[PDB]
């Protein structure tokens, strides 16, 4: 929910990339084991 | 739809750089235009090149692609037809070199039925990625426009060369190296004194 | 001191990622260091850019910084005698060899390596005349112009020259000119093809 | 003539860049006779 994407100072592609993040539960747990670990 | 960023090489000069958002597809033509529902008009040769042999090639291939090269995604997949008289080859490979040591991934079918980039492995190998495989998933898509495919030659050789990256698909990496995920497995670090 | 430098554009890439690209005139010559350094004349510095602003990856991004590092006093590029020279002034090693304005060869090994000394040729006007001669005379060979230098690393033989750490491309822009010349007189490389057209 | 075997260009190139090119032509009488053949 726009807190595990990047802050760089295209809309279209922030959302294109949270539909991805949201269609693939596996991603999301191996995008937050990344920062929690 | 996806935004593509679609980059053109003519004889290994690149020629054409945008980044455009169709949401009725994408469609890679030439100087014989012609409307049909969003066309993304290639440039002429003249005003990139010196060589007169190139530039008269690379207008006859820019001449066989007709209705142009489309592009759209479908089912969390990307799909590339043909509509004109220029055969095309396509694989997977880096932004700035395409994998010239293997063959092309398949030719541009002259159907519906294009099938150039499925979303289900790119997310397998991406968790792997993040997970230590230290192997990235590859996104950008190559196009060898009216040629066979650059296999065992330099791929600057080739009269039509298209890139086209997934702008989403670009981030999407971004993020699990910015993550801390790496693919750098191996280096011989050549620094010394002597 | 030194007299009738050539302009160089100069090209570098980090992890097959181009992050700097400058047309440069150095009449005293030029160094290409890691580090922001002193403005000298002659050997003008030339910084290569940190790439945390450019990559992502941070092993990547530790190993291209070690071999930004390792550039010392830096590379220096001059003209001397018809021919230009590299000498390297750091602790890291490089390798040069003449390519293409977008790709290095990987099939074959390097030209030769930078040395350390003075005496480290790494291009003569004599050949490059001699085949732009030829060139012009229809032998479907144009002269080689860009010069690859590999940082840090082994040249890339038989892998891909995007995975290389720093890798920096160096193009006299008179050479490149006088190509120029030559295929718009009507001269031509373009001696296979094979066109997939129904 | 010399200057007439330089290319025209829409943006100019400056002359100092132009003396590069011309500083091996003269120096060069075998590739300045061999541009001269494609005129």
């Amino acid at each position: 929910l726009q807190d595990l994407l990047r802050t760089l100072k295209s809309p279209q592609q922030q959302q294109q990339v949270l539909n991805i993040l949201k269609s693939n539960p596996q991603l999301m747990a191996a995008f937050i084991k990344q920062r929690t670990a | 739809q996806w935004e593509f960023e679609v980059t053109a090489f003519y004889r290994g000069r690149q020629v054409f750089q945008q980044t455009l958002f169709c949401p009725g597809g994408l469609r890679l033509v030439g100087s014989t235009a012609d409307m049909t529902l969003q066309p993304v008009t290639l440039p002429d040769p003249e005003g990139f090149l010196t060589d007169k042999l190139v530039k008269e090639y690379v207008g006859q291939v820019l001449k066989g692609l007709g209705n142009g090269l489309a592009l759209w995604q479908a089912g969390q997949c990307l799909w590339a037809q043909r509509l004109g008289h220029s055969h095309a080859f396509w694989a997977l490979g880096e932004e700035l070199l395409p994998d010239s040591g293997r063959g092309p991934d398949g030719e541009v079918h002259k159907d519906k039925d294009g099938a150039v980039f499925d979303l289900r492995p790119f997310v397998a190998d991406l968790i792997a990625f993040m997970e230590g495989s230290g192997h990235s998933p590859r996104y950008t898509l190559w196009f060898c426009m009216g040629e066979m495919w650059p296999q065992d030659q330099p791929w600057v050789k080739r009269l039509v060369m298209v890139k086209v990256v997934p702008t989403c698909l670009k981030e999407l990496l971004e993020m699990a190296r910015e993550g801390g995920a790496s693919s750098l497995k191996t280096v011989d670090l050549h620094i010394s004194n002597s």
